[PDB]
């Protein structure tokens, strides 16, 4: 709750890269909205809206991200759920600020991890074919 | 007038054992302190320890669902603990207190998960700091990260003096650790006494109401020989769930078969065979399968009285059991490769 | 003054045995709680532990001897029960009582075998129907069977509240368990009632005059640092008949040597090489051979002090032991193979 | 409140640590028996029970070093006993005392060898002849021999109720253990007065001095919820040496990894498939060798929270490990075949 003042308000903190949002509620900022534009891969120019969640026991507690925008990725699945390991604990820490948690999955984006994918689906389809998959995803994201 | 004596009926468990039990306390709770003697309405039958067994598993059961929300479970460390949450169950949390108090005195084990700050708190002795790392541990390596940070936390973190505690739909309430918390900045020199207000809210504070109840209780039936007589919580834990004890030898005596199989039978002879060279964490699966646990009883896994029982012929389906009497239902297979295939896949699978 | 110092002669153990222990209590009754110094009268020694251990086996060995009639056996499950029959023995049951107290005090283990409701009643519990289960099987069975009639009593059985209890000629002598037994018929609506003073008489009114005694003389010793602080009565029977601790490794440092073997000797290493193989049950046999029994005393088998000594050179005769010093007389055959053949064919006798 | 609380600096802790402690006791002694978390003055961190091991086996480490002569050690036995001669220790006995209770509330076992006679002692009685056995094997067989001998005392032997005690360069101290000694001669009347009498002295007057230290301490943190309500003085060796429970199934669940190792790693699963199979002399030595001890505390190896972390890449060097916080730095060998050797080797060296 408290600590979510001085790093939201650092938002005119010159404009960073890949992110437009703001609270899609608008009360008590414990649910943000957003867009993150991708640069490079497939995902090229078809931005994404995305909704973080930190609970009420924030910052002792990591917030957890959800998809609204579609997306052909390995690393998440159909229902939205992200898998950045900067937050899905075991690693989170305290000090960590929102700044990194966007941004580490914009390059979860730009580059998947298809290590522990949330989806061998895409994963195979996406290592065993840079080609399969920039194009079936580009024309996913084209669209949706 | 020997045993306890609970008439009560499936499908209203929790209620009538409630309604029960609490009379039975008004009028001379050393009662409650008799061998426990269980029956459900309508069921002929003689309770000799299996009924009192069923018993106990529904109520623990029932208790640590979800569905009634009195406990939150932790996937990480498959525990339970309090939840502050849980409106109007007083009667509910001095239910599973009083039942855990008679699994000691009938020598029943039960299949609770608790970190080992509930064993503390039934003593009287408070929740701390450490107590946190198995009851919340996300919420522990916050704090701890708080306490060993090198830069600045008063401008790094910028948390104060107050916290939050929410419910279900992401809907924040504040509560102040401190007077003004709002305002009081933690900062380094301060640190430690945050960790130490928070620890405290949570773990005793917050869950107040349905503790108190809970120890209320398991005190009901607990007092004159105490927990004192004690050193450490461990004991607790260890009278509720038994220890870790893995005889075998013994726990075939003391083994009653029936169906026609008998101390002599090439199944049963070929059986002992297989489960004597299991490897413990098979011989803990096997007891987790036909028991409801995978621990021992006082007096080591011969007081388990299992029944070994011949369910139909040779087939392709797995054995199965009723734990609330030790129960093993053992098809007639055709081969001990069979036996030993077939038994696996079972205790293995579920 | 060191020891609680006790003289007898074999041949008039209990008698003699009685007499002063009794003397003892009158004057001084904390006395009994000290370490017990046996000394057989005509016998120079010092009484390491061994004459105090002879002296527990021949006491428990001559009490539970039917000759004497102080105590019923039953194949069945290996155990002894009072015999209600026991004419002018007070003094005796007094004794045995005083002996558990004794052995526990003096972490010698004993081969003693009650039905866990001896253990109950000296915690001061009135036996009840459940108990019957391990100390009268069949009336269990009969009483259960009874209980869980679905027909009609008094219609379909001729039973009343009048019981028997026949001699050992077939002599019954008929006992009414309520005012005019013989009127009242038993009914499927008072059955119960007739179970529960059917049990009652039994366990506690007909051996009342018989354990009263044999309580009286555990408590003599036991007077404080009371049973009581131990939950269940199998805290009781562990103390007097030994965990099943089984280490060995443990049982084989602290074990010495004597005949000119040592710790490092063919027959020794062959000997350990071959005893930890053993299958539990074999080890056991070991125990129950050269100890005097298969358990473990307070502490674990490292605390038994067994002692290997050379009994002459390479034989066809088996091993022996000296039980009350834990002593193994280990004649040094010329193989390992005939180690392992004779040492089984010795425990496994007998 | 549940908390302790020690601030001590290395190099000063047992100084540090009596100031402290002592002030503690006078202020409410209760606290004594509660959540221990010690602190090195200057060192950041948080005391999660590893911090609290450290301090307890540097305590232990430095009082039973020969050079602070307060223990005297037998190369025979491999136990330790009270030094007559430590001069102005009062202090340092008070200490031990207080962290061996300490180490009880904490469940943490400690490194300790003394003969069976200092828990009786610490148990209120006074030790005996019998209990020279272990702690002073010799000169108990010569005082055996003297009860023993059958010719005739007095005209053979050349003693009186005059016995020497002497300091490490020969210089022998005249002590009469009673009235005039140097007159009154061992006769065969007179000799089991002698022996009780050289007993008395020794086990108790002898150690007056620091033995009476001792006990003051451990007492301090012991008293109320005494030693009593245990029958044998094993109980009190087995709360501060730990059980011989040997789960390791257990041991490996609630083990952490770090360095990047995990419940998922070649180099991990190869070695609890090594360790699994380890022949139990062997799992005590990893213990031993990973942990301060062989054995296991109240609730058994699970509650050790062993972690293995990675030690550097492939190499020739052994594994190491940081007792106080059970850690196993393990370099991450290329194979299973150079894992169990270089494994073997450290655990087996020392």
């Amino acid at each position: 709750s408290r600590r979510l003042m001085k790093e939201l308000e650092e938002i005119r903190k010159c404009g960073m890269k890949n992110f437009r949002n703001i609270q899609v509620d608008e009360a008590n900022l414990l649910t943000w909205q957003g867009l993150i534009v991708p640069d490079n891969p497939p995902y090229d120019k078809g931005a994404f809206r995305i909704e973080i969640n930190f609970p009420a026991e924030y910052p002792f507690k990591p917030p957890k991200i959800t998809f609204k925008t579609k997306i052909y990725h390995p690393n998440i699945d159909e229902k939205g759920q992200v898998c950045l390991p900067v937050i899905s604990a075991e690693n989170w820490k305290p000090a960590t600020k929102t700044d990194q948690v966007i941004q580490s999955l914009i390059a979860l984006v730009n580059d998947p991890q298809p290590e522990h994918p949330l989806r061998a689906d895409l994963a195979e389809e996406y290592s065993k074919d840079r080609k399969k998959f920039c194009k079936n995803a580009e024309e996913f994201t084209k669209k949706y | 007038n020997p045993y306890l004596r609970l008439k009560v009926r499936r499908d209203h468990i929790i209620d009538d054992a409630l309604v029960r039990l609490e009379m039975i306390a008004m009028e001379n709770p050393a009662d409650l302190k008799k061998q426990l003697y269980v029956e459900f309405e309508g069921e002929q039958g003689v309770d000799e320890g299996g009924v009192s067994k069923e018993f106990f598993q529904l109520v623990v059961e029932e208790i640590f669902n979800p569905d009634i929300g009195m406990f939150t479970y932790d996937e990480s460390t498959k525990l339970f603990w309090f939840n502050p949450s849980s409106f109007e169950t007083e009667g509910q949390f001095t239910l599973i207190g009083i039942v855990l108090g008679l699994a000691i005195y009938n020598n029943c084990i039960l299949d609770v998960h608790f970190p080992m700050v509930v064993y503390r708190k039934l003593m009287g002795k408070k929740g701390t700091f450490r107590d946190l790392g198995d009851s919340h541990p996300v919420l522990y390596q916050s704090l701890k990260d708080l306490l060993e940070y090198e830069g600045n936390v008063e401008d790094d973190m910028m948390i104060t003096f107050q916290i939050s505690q929410t419910d279900l739909f992401g809907n924040p309430m504040m509560y102040d650790l401190k007077e003004n918390g709002d305002k009081i900045p933690i900062t380094n020199e301060n640190r430690k006494e945050f960790v130490n207000l928070y620890s405290d809210y949570i773990l005793n504070k917050s869950v107040e109401k349905q503790f108190k109840a809970f120890r209320r209780g398991f005190h009901m039936v607990t007092n004159e020989s105490p927990l004192k007589y004690l050193f450490r919580p461990e004991e607790i834990e260890l009278l509720i769930c038994g220890s870790r004890n893995l005889d075998f030898q013994a726990l075939e005596e003391t083994t009653e078969y029936d169906g026609g199989y008998t101390r002599d039978s090439v199944l049963i002879r070929e059986f002992w065979e297989i489960v004597h060279s299991f490897t413990d964490e098979q011989k803990r699966l096997f007891l987790q399968f036909t028991t409801g646990t995978d621990r021992a009883p006082v007096g080591g896994l011969g007081k388990l009285k299992m029944i070994i029982a011949k369910n139909g012929p040779d087939t392709e389906r797995l054995p199965t059991s009723h734990t609330c009497f030790n129960v093993l239902l053992l098809p007639e297979y055709s081969s001990k490769e069979k036996l030993k295939e077939r038994l696996l896949k079972a205790i293995t699978y579920a």
